[PDB]
RNA sequence: ACGGGGAAUCAGGGUUCGAUUCCGGAGAGGGAGCCUGAGAAACGGCUACCACAUCCAAGGAAGGCAGCAGGCGCGCAAAUUACCCACUCCCGACCCGGGGAGGUAGUGACGAAAAAUAACAAUACAGGACUCUUUCGAGGCCCUGUAAUUGGAAUGAGUCCACUUUAAAUCCUUUAACGAGGAUCCAUUGGAGGGCAAGUCUGGUGCCAGCAGCCGCGGUAAUUCCAGCUCCAAUAGCGUAUAUUAAAGUUGCUGCAGUUAAAAAGCUCGUAGUUGGAUCU
């Protein structure tokens, strides 16, 4: 019907800037510190509601 | 370590008789010329497209 | 036509799912417990008994006095024997479809680096063997997965030309005697 | 709550997600 | 029930190979009438210059204009509308230009909402679409 | 559709690929005819015709990259107009000459193998677990961190003498000297409703823009679009398209089905085919 509005909402879009933030991890140092978030001194915490990312 | 291979001749001139020239070349006993491959080429083709005593003439 | 060898072969094999929790989390019990790059290296000692396990799986139905049975039934067992992952009283053939992935961690350098007292984990051993401190016999190793044969194993040592050994103080502690 | 969730929202849109979360709720992790 | 006899190979398997022509993948990648009505003629992508932009209207419980372009392939002269994947992706095509054209993804048949549609575009004037949207590269002047 | 040796996939049975370095065949633009020779219907030999095409003083003369490079074209799709006979072999009258065969470099994320992007110690934690304390709270007891907390120790990537390598070189290996703290010497590609590991956190949008292999999301509270933050997977690799194999017991020999889901012939005869009762020490 109408090629007119193409590009709306990704133009409409505020540009939030990307924040710093620092460095990561890579390689063999990464999967030790996300074997240490796992399986040893994981908190004991609440009965199965560990689901990583979770936002309440 | 370091592990090569070494050859130790009777004389000087058996030496000279049995030895890849590029081995007697690293001791100064020997000199290749200098000319070039591509240059050997084109002057052998171009000195077969003339007869006979005007092939030493060819530039 | 070239004077070459076009012979090659891979190392791993790919799990068929590929997003399957228990099997996510017991190969990053491995990769922790020794100290690993990436999952392609655990996969890579599946393949290796993978293979082993099939080598045995068909012998075992030949007949028992067979010459191929009797032959390379032989040849696998000291293999296993003499890296050390089998024992040598447990030599029937039945005992390979008991050996497991641990068996075969266990015997890589950079483990055997960390329990022969000269690292203090298993992380320090890897960068121990990378950057050429460790020898085994006469010859300085930098490959973790080097498998420890179990007479080999008692010759490792700090490797004579590092710090730690016959010890020319390194590139740091040099220019700091420098500065002051 | 994972039950009341689920016993809610079973219907809708979001039947897949608290599917999941009662699942993580029942069978350990 | 089916004949079992020793002697029975020649049976079984004239059998078995015209009935193979009743499955529809047999028939379909071994009769050669699919492969002459395939515009890209069995290859992966293909280059055509683009005709026209056009939007096409999605197909009806859901409702929006996918944005399509008309294209005439350079190799065999056949005409194709291809969908331009993402937002603000067809203000980056302009008219009588290279283009490179990938199938769909389900081999001849048209992705979900979109209706008849076998192609999407990968490259214009020879800069990849992804490189102009995350603003990798610009298009050429 | 060049054929094999072989390749991928695979419980077992299978299915698909093999233009391609080994062997065999064929052909040097299209057909045809020959000379020489032990051997050729030879094309880096000749003679025609057909199609192209070059030089010309217009009379005439010359041609054949499906050899090595290279160019144009074609396309989704593929490298240097490099060095050398030192190696492997071949040819010649020949220990000596020649070899774009072949070797060596270059380009090379087709693909395969190894393997960095940090390690450790000391502090601090209204961390955690462990020994005592009813509990508070006590420990060099052991681990963790999203501490740009403190600390010097270890190194390669680089820069770069020299040797070694090689025909001559390069590369690798070996060694000088320099080379790390936000060790800014910065890891990416895809995702985050389900299938399928991982956020109904936040703002924008308002059946639009778009996402989505499929089911679906979006119509003013969007777990699915566009972004921030966080998290997940594989990792120097990771998406997409197409061919193909497994999944497919959805081609079924192993091993499917035919009342109602797709399906058994109107009926009987009847050739080939297929299959055929005991019985001989």
């Amino acid at each position: 019907g109408s090629l007119a509005r193409a590009g709306k909402v990704r133009g409409q879009t505020p540009k939030v800037a990307k924040q710093e933030k620092k460095k990561k991890k890579t390689g063999r140092a990464k999967r030790r510190m996300q074997y240490n978030r796992r399986f040893v001194n994981v908190v004991p915490t609440f009965g199965k509601k560990k689901g990583p990312n979770a936002n309440s | 370590k370091t592990t090569g291979f070494g050859m130790i001749y009777d004389s000087l001139d058996y030496a000279k008789k049995n030895e890849p020239k590029h081995r007697l070349a690293r001791h100064g006993l020997y000199e290749k010329k200098k000319t070039s491959r591509k240059q050997r080429k084109e002057r052998k083709n171009r000195m077969k497209k003339v007869r006979g005593t005007a092939k030493a003439n060819v530039g | 036509p070239v004077a070459r060898s076009w012979v090659c072969r891979k190392t791993y094999v790919t799990p068929r799912r590929p997003f399957e929790k228990s099997r996510l989390d017991q190969e990053l019990k491995l990769i922790g417990e020794y100290g690993l790059r990436n999952k392609r290296e655990v996969w890579r000692v599946k393949f290796t008994l993978a293979k082993i396990r099939k080598a045995a799986r068909e012998l075992l139905t030949l007949d028992e006095k067979d010459p191929r049975r009797l032959f390379e039934g032989n040849a696998l067992l000291r293999r296993l024997v003499r890296i050390g992952v089998l024992d040598e009283g447990k030599m029937k053939l039945d005992y390979i479809l008991g050996l497991k992935i641990e068996d075969f961690l266990e015997r890589r350098l950079q483990t055997q680096v960390f329990k022969l007292g000269l690292a203090k984990s298993i992380h320090h051993a890897r960068v121990l063997i990378r950057q050429r401190h460790i020898r085994v016999r006469k010859q300085v190793v930098n490959i973790p997965s080097f498998i420890v044969r179990l007479d080999s194993q008692k010759h490792i040592d700090f490797s004579l030309r590092s710090p730690y050994g016959g010890g020319r103080p390194g590139r740091v502690k040099r220019k700091n005697a420098k500065k002051g | 709550d994972p039950y009341e969730d689920f016993q809610e929202n079973w219907n809708t849109k979001h039947s897949s997600g608290v599917t999941r979360e009662l699942m993580r709720e029942l069978n350990g992790g | 029930g089916k004949c079992r006899g020793l002697r029975t190979a020649r049976k079984l398997r004239s059998h078995r190979r015209d009935q193979k022509w009743h499955d529809k993948q047999y028939k379909k990648a071994h009769l050669g009438t699919a492969l002459k009505a395939n515009p890209f003629g069995g290859a992966s992508h293909a280059k055509g210059i683009v005709l026209e932009k056009v939007g096409v209207e999605a197909k009806q419980p859901n409702s929006a204009i996918r944005k399509c372009v008309r294209v005439q392939l350079i190799k065999n002269g056949k005409k194709i509308t291809a969908f331009v994947p993402n937002d603000g992706c067809l203000n980056f095509i302009e008219e009588n230009d290279e283009v490179l054209v990938a199938g769909f993804g389900r081999k001849g048949h048209a992705v979900g909402d979109i209706p008849g549609v076998r192609f999407k575009v990968v490259k214009v004037a020879n800069v990849s679409l992804l490189a102009l949207y995350k603003g990798k590269k610009e298009r050429p002047r």
